[PDB]
């Protein structure tokens, strides 16, 4: 008789806003006195926040703390941060290109080969580990 | 090229002669800081007097490329590509350019492994249909804007030879002078094709003696 | 030093209950018109 293609996961960095519920389901956990009780130019709130660490920033860290292992976003981040993949926009080896590259060969990385290519890395190179002369000038 | 043409004094024509004479005459280091500075009289001119509209307009509200969620993008790639009255896609390959939008918008909001959601490019036949199919697959992009990584990639499939040039601008910098001008004669003849389906909007070349 | 520290973090849906319907509305649509922009910036800064 003669001679369905499949779509791949791609990293979509979230910022990890809070969740704002509805006002019914937010008014009805707080007690109903408090709508206009508290000054709220003496009530302090933390809007924003973040961190460089061993695990990178808030996210990765967040990431490794919580489910002991990074998804694909995580992953994607810690590559960035670490300078493993390196994004190209243009011509590349004649066929163009618009996606992560490996920082050092310049070759074409998809989202679902980083985590292939480079959780041992990130691993071994993340966190509590021995110390690295060449982070700490030899 | 900078050859002459001979066009009727269209809208889109006599822009394209305000271009000629304020934007596409400066040198190459006076173009970029220009549309930089007339961004929003250039998109609101393409917007009402251009077979090109600007791209990134929904509701007639200008908008970015950036500023724009996924759903707004293929509902404009699918207003300004797929003809209603004749009730198919104006170009396959306009057709395969939505199709590997939509694709991509797949593949940024799965989470893993699935079955690609526009199997084939004939289920954009109905593109109102696929549209609400994916995005309800992904309703996380409906109120998202484009990932700067998608943005660079409709750049750059936008840019893609083996394809009709787009009926649009998608981005104002050193390449507008090639996507305001190149592929302005097919309008003439496909109305159809145009936003109000409005000759002011097209060029047609003309002779100025031989119009008597 | 002896430098004894100690901070109290209380969930944010708490505030929410001490301000009107209208003025929680309005905060969450400039929060998602501000949580995209920041996302666009996020993505350009990130790959750029």
């Amino acid at each position: 008789n003669g001679n369905q293609v499949e779509i791949q996961p791609r990293a979509n960095i979230q910022l990890d806003f809070p969740e704002l519920k509805p006002y019914k389901q937010v008014k009805q956990i707080a007690p109903a006195e408090l709508e206009g009780l508290l000054d709220l130019e003496r009530v302090i709130v933390v809007t924003g926040f973040a961190e460089v660490g061993p695990w990178g920033s808030a996210r990765t860290r967040w990431e490794m703390e919580a489910f002991g292992e990074f998804s694909l976003e995580g992953c994607v981040e810690m590559a960035w941060i670490m300078g493993f993949i390196s994004y190209h926009n243009g011509n590349l080896k004649g066929r163009p290109y618009t996606g992560w590259v490996d920082s050092k060969t310049k070759e074409p990385v998809d989202d679902k080969d980083v985590k292939a290519k480079y959780e041992t890395s990130i691993l071994e190179h993340s966190g509590i580990r021995l110390i690295e002369p060449e982070l700490f000038n030899g | 090229m900078g050859e002459p043409i001979h066009k009727i004094a269209t809208r889109g024509v006599m822009l394209w002669k305000e271009f000629d004479e304020t934007i596409f005459n400066l040198p190459k280091n006076k173009l970029v800081p220009t549309l930089e500075a007339k961004r929003d009289y250039i998109i609101s001119r393409l917007n009402a007097d251009f077979q090109k509209p600007w791209f990134a307009t929904v509701n007639g509200q200008a908008r970015d490329l950036a500023t724009m969620t996924y759903e707004e993008v293929a509902k404009r790639l699918v207003e300004l590509m797929f003809i209603r009255s004749t009730n198919s896609w104006f170009d396959v390959t306009w057709r395969t350019f939505t199709g590997d939008f939509l694709r991509r918008v797949e593949e940024r909001f799965t989470k893993s492994k699935t079955l690609s959601l526009i199997q084939s490019y004939s289920l954009l036949d109905k593109p109102d249909e696929a549209i609400e199919k994916v995005f309800n697959a992904y309703p996380a992009a409906r109120e998202q804007f484009l990932n700067a990584q998608d943005i660079d990639h409709f750049l750059s499939m936008c840019q893609n030879p083996m394809q009709k040039p787009v009926p649009f601008v998608p981005v104002l910098d050193r390449r507008f002078e090639i996507f305001f001008k190149k592929d302005s004669l097919w309008q003439s003849e496909h109305l159809e094709a145009v936003v109000d389906q409005d000759v002011q909007r097209t060029c047609i070349l003309h002779g100025p003696v031989a119009a008597q | 030093g002896q430098k004894g520290g100690q901070a109290i973090v209380v969930h944010p849906d708490y505030l929410y209950g001490a301000i009107t319907e209208d003025r929680y509305n309005e905060y969450v649509a400039k929060v998602s018109a501000r949580e995209k922009s920041a996302y666009k910036f996020f993505h350009n800064g990130m790959i750029y």
